[PDB]
């Protein structure tokens, strides 16, 4: 058994089983940045063809997809020990769902606590902060040209029913 | 014999006031619906009270 | 440790502590949970998460919601003071008395007793009610099933069953009312209090009563049975004693755990009925026996699942079964109280061997003139009486005497006997028999042997029949 | 939001518009009426073909005795 | 919102997959994007199983699924005396709004031991049978069970409306609120029944909590135990409530469809363990009660329609194991004619006679025994034939008891009637007298001491049973009147 | 908007809509298909993705192949201009009259009328077959569940019925052949054509067909109620009609349901019958009604799956009829022709005032002595074929009369049965057996009201006999 380390974000469960762990993986040593980066960058980096999707073909088998994206570890230059969990999702398939793992992961720095607001909102932002809703206020509380086709309009809708659905 | 008769008219002014009521309403709400959001403010106006959310709901 | 509700499909509610997860039948307590919620593992599911059970009923629960595992098994009270005390299965008084006050706490799992501690042969049982003796010999920490009819004054023979021993002999009695129906429960208890055998005045009513009716998770109903018997082990090893444990049902109790099962995720085996209906089934069973410390004998009330028993569970039950209670609602409806079946009321223990061999004998030479009496029924039936021999006639009256000797009055229903009911000393009893056999009173009227206590009563009673 | 009160202003204004041009379905045109005046008629079956504005009353009178 | 909502997971079968609300409580029902609810019932590692109980062309994925952050409650009051709801408690008779703006959370326990209290209350349906040989009680539970209209419905409309009297009974554990829940019952049918109902206007005591078959299935399954929840009401309001669940056969249907739906094991005979318990919370949350808590009651007539024989099905064999008797219906009867259908012989009222009136022990002990007797009998010869004369008498007579636990449908009836008219048969009165003249004299004769001796019947009643006196007058009456019937 | 064919597992079609998902419901046209192949959306599955089922056939599909979806459900053609045009459930013609051509359309999905709007009261549709009228007395507008042996006199009955009543009848009638096999539709047809109730110079003719047979796939079958209900929901509200409904088979539909049910990844419910069979039942059974602007008079056959009832479907059935004539198949056993269930020959428009007690207890009566000579079987099994006490001699033979009297020529099958059927109006028919009953007819020989109408024509026959 190990320390678990379940910070926001998170997957819990759903393939990123592999996020938890390096969760606490990131967490002990605080290569939290670190690796948090080294995904994005592999991120493409992998998910592009570019002898990746050729290597993501089943027809290539494990025999040496450990031996040339694990080597891509080693072809690439990562690897503090990312790769290894990658010759995880390796044999677990999971490099293809990988960008949703990292996601989870990182979001980014404070960013992997981030929010996006909704009910009667417009409005696409992630918040980072402590107490929040302030910092929305003032991010609507910004700008004012504005959208609306960035979420909600309560207007067609909120209460244009409304009377409606009295009658 | 009386009541019977009293109903109907009764009945029928009740029975053509949501007859007209909905489609009133539908003729009302989809004219003044069109208009509105030209001033956006009916957008900002709320925002403003939102923004009494944001704020005044915690 | 405390673990955080990861998933809740009903009363299943799986639970990730990312803090110890300590073995499985812990009792874990839910941490926002006003009342009081355990939760039993059941699995350890792996990945920091366990399975529960709630044992209890679910609502405004959120995943993430901590439990603070009891760090055991559910304990609950053993100790007198259930003796008189309604508690469910928590134990908690639902006699809605306040509390019990117990400092004695046992977790309800308990085993069967290690092999050398077995009192090897198991002795008689002795009901005191001539004929159930008689003709079923319990054995002390035997196995009685009761198949019969209903509020016959089923609970009436309890009653007066816990009475008859359970007082007499100085033993204890425990009642686990088992999903049953808080109204039969409810219906009991008064009169049992009625009865006085209840006592509100003495927790040492006969019985300590635990009730886990049909309302509770079937586990949990399932686990009152548990709980019953933790307390009559207390009873039994602590206590020294015989104790009687009185179960209605053991069936819904099957059936509780066969509820689990699927939604355990098991497959449950036939009838849909747990595989493990068996181990379930061995180990309670199996904690019952005779310690050397005491005995439960187990009363087991048995519905009859499908008007079978063939149903695999109760089959296999027989096996545990050794004495059967077969209620005779025939022997009732001709007024016969004791109303028992007695050609299908039989113990197994039943023996010459053992429960001595003339008890045996009469027992055996009764029962099969008794059959041989019922037999006659049937041909005097149809052929009216006197167009045979008066051996015939002799025994039909003796047989029908002894019936009626049989018939024992009952003890707190004056109201519904208009007699008083008698314990029989069993010697007494064998010789009873073995004489109104014997024929030795053949003057005598057979309405005297109606509602006799023990035989000298019965030739009491013979001689005020007899003017 | 925020506007509360200026959205039913908006609702408001036809409602009176209609009242003070009164005429046939109401700016509906025919499309209301050809429903309302089917409605009518059943409803009459109800009730029967009784006239509605006459007051009834008649004489009652006797049968066999003994 | 920062966060007041949550997104649909994933959606099929009107079965929501939800995104997000963990922070959720259990068992709330939220609401969809669409206005439609949703129950949450399994809040699962990364959904929330919730049952939809719209359509889900209605609804689509990543819907905002907001919380309601509720559990149901339903409205509570007694305004819905006079209503017609759906499940919910929302007007669906088409009355405008309800009156129940009272409100409580359906989630209720069932009364404790001590706040139980037995039965010594009858409660009466008139139904001539019923009341006789499984003499109806207060505050129980009792399986109506029978096949594919049985009047099935006819039988305890007549009885509902024989609670009519029963509010004009102005003791007022003697008055009593009715409870109608429609398990997956046609529009139509209901119609007609309501249809009844308002003919009969027992309605206004009454709710009907009407569940047609439209409903959505969790729907269908909450509405008993919302209607359990208003009656529970009453009788915590020393209020007398029936209930009558008509049908938990629908019900469980529902259940399970639900469950297999949720992907979640069912159980026995392809049903839900639970549903077991289901219903077993349900009726536990039937009582009688003591009379300290206003003692009300909330009576339970939970109907099955068999399939035959299929008791063995696991929900019959379930209720069978809950329930406090059951009418066997016997369709055959009343195939025969006989009607009341009843197969009395396996009907059971597992109470008897603390639900009993004297009254009706006086007349009926020994009918209940006769027909006993009585009923081995008929059941032998018929055979063009039969042989000695005592028994002959007991079929003669039988047959004519047999009338006398018959009852046209439409046809509720007073105990008092039922009694007196008991009274002359087990007096071995009518026996004499040949069948189809038996139904002749019985209304004449009733309506006669209606008429006559409504003085005395009004003493019967009066004493609440047949006073030897009573009887003594009875039995005049009826001698010249059972005279009169004849010549 | 688009999807691919992702996936395609039998006629489940999984839709990887590659631009957003629409509606569930939707109507997907694929396209380049082959023709129209409708894909209805089924669920969300997520990923964009939607099960779909195809209606149509699955031969010939790019695992790629651009849909466009129809973002609504069907608009089907609802108007007159079907009656008499045979569609397939798609709306689109099957009568190859060219194009049927309506101008409203419609989602196949359509409502349940409310309890409010309950009509509340229905009102005996009668046949003037006797048994009909005796023993299962319709309402009009009432759903009548043929539950009978396959196809059998089943099929022959509703024909003749519609002969009766919807010709009688001046209002219009549907008929639906659910999962029915083309030939007998055809037939069908051709004896509409013949009669001309199928006017090909009128196609607003007195009856429209929907034929939506096994053959198709099975969303097709699966949908075709709802189609078959829209256009009568049309015909009925609209113009006002007393439609009369044709659901040949519910039960084909059921069965269709219940097939589909594991590969819409849902398991069914029991013995394979789909899970959400209740709420299937709610939607459609609902959806029919006999509205307050007209009736939707429903004789729908209902196969009686193994003749077995218990069967859950059937037994879910019941509570949405009104009428409900189980034919037996011991009786048709018995060559008897009408070869009906008598006793479950039934309404729930029955019970004593329902229809009545003349009828009802003649009809218990009836029943009784029927039943009784059931009873009375078991001492013959014991006694013999002329031996019992003489006055069950008599009821016995009532009974073998009364059955034989129930038994009646047929129109359509005088083809076969070499004799036409008959009208035996309700009073005379009640009457008939109140004869009968009456014992008044004693004299006569049962097997003279063998096949009759009429029952002097069966005293008739006495006499042609002799």
């Amino acid at each position: 058994f190990a320390k678990l380390v379940r910070p926001p974000v998170q997957i819990y469960g759903i393939e990123g089983r592999y996020a938890t762990a390096l969760y606490s993986a990131a967490s002990k040593q605080n290569k939290l940045e670190q690796v948090e980066k080294e995904l994005l960058r592999v991120g493409q980096i992998l998910k592009e063809p570019k002898m990746a999707a050729s290597l993501l073909n089943p027809y290539v088998k494990r025999s040496v997809k450990v031996k040339s994206l694990s080597d891509m570890t080693a072809k690439e230059k990562f690897s503090p020990l990312t790769s290894n969990l990658i010759n995880l999702l390796a044999e677990n398939g999971r490099l293809t769902n990988t960008p949703a793992v990292i996601s989870a992961f990182s979001t980014m720095m404070s960013v992997h606590r981030g929010e996006v607001p909704c009910t009667v909102t417009t409005a696409s932002a992630l918040d980072e902060t402590t107490l929040t809703e302030l910092k929305t206020v003032l991010k609507s509380f910004l700008s004012k040209g504005q959208v609306l086709k960035l979420e909600v309009k309560i207007d067609p809708s909120i209460m244009g029913g409304m009377i409606v659905r009295i009658g | 014999e009386v009541k019977n008769r009293l109903d109907y008219h009764i009945s029928v002014q009740n029975m053509m006031r949501q007859k007209e009521q909905e489609h009133m309403i539908n003729w009302v709400e989809k004219r003044v619906v069109q208009s509105i959001s030209a001033q956006q403010e009916k957008e900002t106006i709320a925002k403003c009270i939102a923004d009494l959310k944001l704020l005044s709901k915690k | 440790t405390t673990g955080r509700i990861v998933a809740v499909i009903g009363a299943v509610v799986d639970v990730q502590f990312d803090e110890g997860l300590p073995p499985i039948l812990n009792a874990l307590e839910v941490q926002g949970r006003e009342t009081r919620l355990v939760l039993e593992v059941a699995q350890h599911l792996g990945e920091s998460t366990v399975r529960t059970i709630a044992m209890d009923g679910t609502e405004g629960l959120v995943r993430g919601q901590k439990v603070l595992d009891s760090g055991a098994p559910i304990r609950i009270p053993v100790g007198p003071e259930t003796l008189g005390r309604i508690m469910n299965v928590i134990g908690e008084p639902i006699d809605e008395r306040g509390p019990i006050k117990t400092k004695q706490f046992a977790a309800i799992h308990a085993e069967a007793p290690e092999f050398v501690e077995m009192s090897v042969e198991q002795e008689i049982l002795v009901t005191g009610i001539k004929v159930v003796d008689l003709l079923a010999p319990y054995a002390k920490g035997g196995k009685i099933g009761l198949f019969g009819g209903a509020g016959v004054g089923k609970t009436v023979l309890i009653m007066e069953l816990i009475n008859n021993v359970a007082k007499a002999h100085g033993g204890y009695s425990v009642f686990a009312g088992v999903g049953e129906r808080t109204r039969e429960g409810n219906d009991l208890y008064h009169e049992m209090i009625e009865s006085g055998v209840i006592n509100l005045k003495d927790a040492t009513s006969k019985v300590a009563l635990v009730y886990g009716q049909m309302n509770e998770p079937p586990g949990a109903r399932a686990r009152v049975a548990l709980t019953g018997l933790t307390v009559a082990e207390y009873f039994r090893d602590q206590e020294g004693q015989d104790v009687l444990l009185f179960i209605d049902n053991i069936f819904r109790f099957t059936q509780a755990g066969s509820e689990v099962s699927a939604l355990l995720g098991r497959i449950p085996s036939a009838v849909g009925y747990q595989p493990t209906l068996a181990t379930d089934m061995g180990t309670m069973q199996e904690r019952i026996t005779t310690t050397k410390k005491g005995s439960i004998t187990s009363v087991q009330a048995i519905y009859v699942p499908a008007d079978d028993l063939t149903d695999p569970a109760p089959a296999t039950t027989f096996a545990h079964l050794d004495a059967t209670t077969v209620l005779s609602r025939a022997i009732a409806e001709l007024g016969i109280y004791p109303a028992v079946d007695p050609l299908d009321s039989t113990s197994r223990i039943m023996d010459p061997n053992i429960v001595g061999s003339e008890h045996y004998d009469v027992a055996r030479g009764v029962q099969k003139i008794l059959q041989d009496y019922k037999s006659l029924q049937d041909i005097i039936a149809i052929l009216g009486m006197d167009e045979l021999s008066e051996e015939d006639k002799l025994t039909v009256s003796r047989a029908r005497k002894i019936q009626r000797f049989l018939s024992q009055p009952f003890q707190v229903a004056e109201v519904f006997t208009g007699h008083l009911g008698k314990l029989v000393p069993l010697k007494e009893t064998i010789k009873g028999f073995q004489q109104i056999l014997a024929g030795e009173y053949d003057h005598l009227p057979e309405q005297a042997f109606y509602m006799v206590g023990p035989i000298e009563e019965a030739v009491a009673k013979a001689d005020k029949l007899a003017e | 939001l925020d506007p509360v009160q200026k959205l039913f202003v908006d609702k408001i204004r036809e409602y009176r518009t209609k009242r003070q041009t009164s005429g046939g379905p109401v700016d509906a045109g025919p499309e209301y009426q050809q429903d309302l005046d089917r409605e009518l008629f059943k409803l009459k079956q109800m009730y029967g073909k009784a006239d509605m504005n006459t007051f009834p009353n008649f004489t009652f009178e006797d049968p066999k005795f003994e | 919102d920062l966060e007041e909502t949550g997104r649909v997971l994933s959606i099929g079968d009107g079965i929501a997959r939800v995104h997000g609300l963990r922070n959720v409580q259990a068992e709330e029902m939220v609401e969809f994007s669409s206005g439609l609810k949703g129950m949450s019932l399994n809040l699962e590692p990364d959904n929330v199983g919730v049952v939809v109980f719209g359509n889900d062309k209605l609804i689509k994925e990543g819907d905002i699924v907001k919380r309601t952050g509720a559990i149901v409650d339903v409205p509570v009051g007694e305004e819905l005396l006079g209503r017609v709801v759906d499940a919910l408690g929302n007007a669906i008779d088409g009355k405008g709004p309800i009156g129940s703006k009272a409100r409580r959370r359906v989630g209720l326990k069932a009364p404790g031991i001590i706040p139980r209290i037995s039965v010594r209350e009858p409660m009466q349906t008139g139904i001539k049978a019923v009341d006789s040989l499984v003499p109806i009680g207060r505050g129980q539970r009792e399986l109506i069970i029978g096949d594919r209209q049985t009047g099935k419905t006819s039988i305890a409309i007549d009885t509902i409306i024989n609670q009519k009297r029963f509010n004009d009974g102005t003791d007022e554990k003697k008055k009593l609120y009715c409870i109608y829940v429609a398990i997956g019952q046609k529009r139509s049918t209901v119609a007609q029944l309501v249809k009844r109902l308002t003919d009969a206007d027992a309605m206004k005591y009454t709710i009907v909590v009407s569940a047609t078959a439209s409903d959505a299935a969790p729907l269908q399954y909450l509405a008993p135990y919302s209607g359990c929840s208003m009656g529970e009401y009453f009788r915590d309001n020393g209020k007398h409530a029936l209930i009558i669940y008509d049908d938990l056969s629908k019900q469980a249907v529902a259940y399970r469809q639900m469950s297999l739906l949720l992907r979640r094991p069912p159980g026995r005979e392809a049903y839900p363990g639970d549903v077991f318990y289901l219903h077993s919370r349900l009726l536990e949350r039937a009582a009688k009660m003591n009379d300290a808590f206003g003692g009300g009651s909330l009576t339970a007539l939970p109907v099955i329609e068999t399939q035959a024989g299929d008791v063995s099905a696991y929900i019959p064999t379930n209720v069978i194991s809950i329930t406090d008797g059951q009418i066997f219906l016997e369709t055959e009867l009343f195939y025969k004619g006989i009607r009341p259908a009843i197969n009395v012989g396996l009907s059971v009222s597992r109470v008897g006679s603390a639900a009993q009136t004297r009254a009706m022990k006086q007349v009926a002990g020994t009918m209940k025994l006769e027909l006993a007797q009585y009923r081995e009998v008929a059941a032998f010869a018929q055979f063009g034939s039969d042989l000695d004369a005592a028994t002959q008498q007991l079929l003669s007579r039988g047959v004519r008891l047999t009338e006398l636990l018959k009852q046209g449908q439409y046809s509720p009836m007073a105990i008092e009637e039922q009694v007196a008219v008991i009274y002359a048969g087990v007096r071995g009165y009518l026996d004499k007298l040949e069948p189809s003249k038996i139904t002749k004299f019985e209304n004449a004769f009733l309506s006669h001491v209606i008429s006559q001796h409504q003085a005395l019947l009004g003493k019967i009643r009066t004493d609440g049973k047949i006073s030897e006196e009573s009887d003594a007058k009875l039995k005049e009456i009826v001698t010249n009147f059972l005279a009169g019937f004849e010549a």
